[PDB]
């Protein structure tokens, strides 16, 4: 159940869901494992907000533990295309795709909470079967990692060699240390 | 002054006869009031007296007398109201602005939307402004005009429907006192 | 099975759920194990309420038996970031996240009920796999525990050493005992 | 499905649910096993009614087979804190936290149906783990057990020792016996 909040208007009060009223204020929330339906839902919200206002920033709260990589790419390609800068405020955990989504955020508007934690590791698409088919599948995952790492380094600016070395094994970064690494430009506290 | 004042205040009667009435009365009063003064000339002062008396108003229609009250309207008002001093400046200036003859002919003297928490004393400012400016007071409550069929009580019901004969309280009160101050409590509920 | 209540507001009468009406008065309800999904509702309510009236103080009931550390922290950071003072009343039960969020309320505004039971234990996490991966994961759980004790010390005011001794093992604190510890304040009990 | 009932109001006909209609008359239904979510819902209904009219008395009907002791304590604390006298009508059955909340109701207004059957037993909680953990959890069950006896003895009025011996083993009390025991003041009369 979602609480219904009335939004005062000159015509009169109209009841709306808590998420609905937040969307009216350019606030979009993200949570749960990334899914095609979930990714497409956040995509429709981004497009509607851009048409409503093409300048005001659209907030994007990421509190997800990671999900399918392919689903996440749709969100990333929709965020870059839209003219308004996305404010990727990380309010909690941020797995591989979680880190990728917040890093895609426009520079100068990315914020992080004091006690948030961003976990970055490599993608895992392990499949078992005939060696012939695995070759193409094996080639594909590296290409996504290379493409993601290339785009990731473009946003952050760190050396590609260092990023792959670190991303080979699971890495945990604190909110203070995250800004040092360049994941988030600033921290929001007050 | 006599013709202009009669149209401005004596709305019940037409201009040709009412204007002569003021001139005729001023001659009789200009002759009776002097006691050894021998003030044969009929100045603007005599016109103000007769128009006021025949208009049934408390000395409102006088020239050069209002300027004395306008000079210290806020001062004499501040002695009957304590607090919201900034509001007095906005209200008193707009009143003087309208009275200076610079306002618009197809608009009221001034439309204001007093906004403050209940009990501050907006009604007290109005009940004292009317006594100061020598005008009547019209008080209505929009709490009883929140329905769809109750709106006709202000302007009157249309012909052939209930409520037509007595008419509308708003238009009737305005015609009875075209110089009164219109007060509408809780306009937002309307 | 959520009852409906009629609000005799100006110009009309509108029906809202029992939970929704209380949200109008800045009374958020936290119930059940904390998770990424339920946390968004509390965070959404806090942000929505701030826009409506930053001056007014938000309220927060806690009836949770535990939850996820990651999702719990989001409520803690959001609570502190919002200007409004967030009261922290505990109804029925408290836990690691219930007690961590209970002590984060503005000092003085936080309160506790007479029969409330507060449970404060260290974060528990389990990971399996390659030995090297567990070592990296092992460091993370230790750091999370360190971040919890220091933040708890700031509100409660107790030394880090004292809380660590109690936190290392399962602990339970009665409502009167909790006041001395500093987790909460006693209820007004005035009618 | 829940049937819908119509209320005869002068303004207009108002739709209502069977539960919501009775909620408008300060009637709460504590149906089903005691649970965190269901208990929290009852807490909100009590506060809502208290704000509407603290002078009036809030009615509570307890027909439940028992449940989580911790969740039930929430109902007990709010009930005393709220000024409205929380009447307690036990319909059909009562169990752990059913009888405790039944006795917790304001004195002079507690009642039991003629065929209602009460049941009171010691809390049954078990913990598994290391020996050190069982020692802390076991002690907590001793504290709450004693806390229920003390509060049950207060409302019931029986001696502390009598409650411990009776509660040690499950006891089923008929509605006439309940009046003698002290859990309720009297049985409902037509
Ligand atoms: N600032 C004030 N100075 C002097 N008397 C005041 C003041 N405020 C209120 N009063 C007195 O209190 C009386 C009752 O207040 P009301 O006039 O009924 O208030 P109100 O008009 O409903 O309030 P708002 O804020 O204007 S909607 C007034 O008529 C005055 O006699």
């Amino acid at each position: 159940l979602v609480p219904m909040v009335i939004e005062q208007t000159s015509r009169g009060e109209r009841s709306f869901d808590i998420y609905s009223r937040l969307l009216k204020e350019r606030v979009i929330f993200l949570t749960g494992q990334v899914e095609d339906h979930m990714a497409n839902l956040i995509v429709a919200q981004m497009l509607f907000l851009e048409a409503e206002n093409p300048e005001k920033d659209i907030y994007l709260y990421i509190n997800s533990p990671g999900g399918v990589i392919t689903a996440g790419m749709s969100i990333y390609d929709t965020m870059q295309f839209i003219k308004p800068d996305v404010s990727t405020i990380c309010m909690g955990q941020a797995a591989s795709m979680g880190a990728f989504l917040l890093t895609a955020g426009a520079k100068g508007k990315r914020f992080c909470l004091p006690n948030s934690r961003v976990m970055i590791h490599q993608p895992l698409g392990g499949y078992q079967g005939q060696a012939t088919d695995i070759e193409i599948h094996a080639r594909e995952i590296l290409k996504v990692k290379g493409r993601m790492n290339e785009l990731m380094a473009l946003h952050t600016g760190q050396s590609l060699e260092q990023i792959e070395r670190d991303t080979e094994r699971d890495r945990f970064l604190s909110a203070p240390e995250a800004v040092e690494y360049g994941l988030v430009d600033s921290i929001l506290t007050h | 002054a006599a013709v202009e004042l009669a149209v401005k205040y004596i709305n019940d009667r037409h201009l040709p006869d009412k204007a002569i009435d003021v001139i005729d009365e001023a001659g009789a009063r200009a002759r009776l009031m002097p006691v050894s003064k021998r003030k044969k000339t009929v100045n603007v002062a005599d016109i103000e007296s007769v128009v006021a008396r025949i208009a049934r108003i408390p000395e409102k229609s006088v020239s050069q007398s209002d300027r004395d009250t306008l000079k210290n309207l806020g001062d004499r008002l501040k002695m009957l109201v304590f607090g919201q001093d900034k509001a007095i400046e906005a209200l008193t200036e707009a009143i003087k602005m309208a009275r200076a003859g610079l306002g618009h002919e197809h608009k009221p003297v001034g439309s204001f939307l007093f906004a403050g928490p209940t009990g501050v004393g907006k009604t007290e400012v109005t009940v004292q402004l009317s006594k100061a400016l020598g005008i009547e007071l019209l008080r209505f409550d929009m709490s009883e005009y929140m329905e769809r069929h109750t709106v006709s009580r202000l302007i009157g019901a249309p012909p052939g429907y209930v409520g037509f004969d007595q008419g509308g309280l708003l238009t009737d009160a305005v015609i009875k006192h075209p110089h009164a101050v219109l007060l509408l409590d809780e306009i937002e509920k309307a």
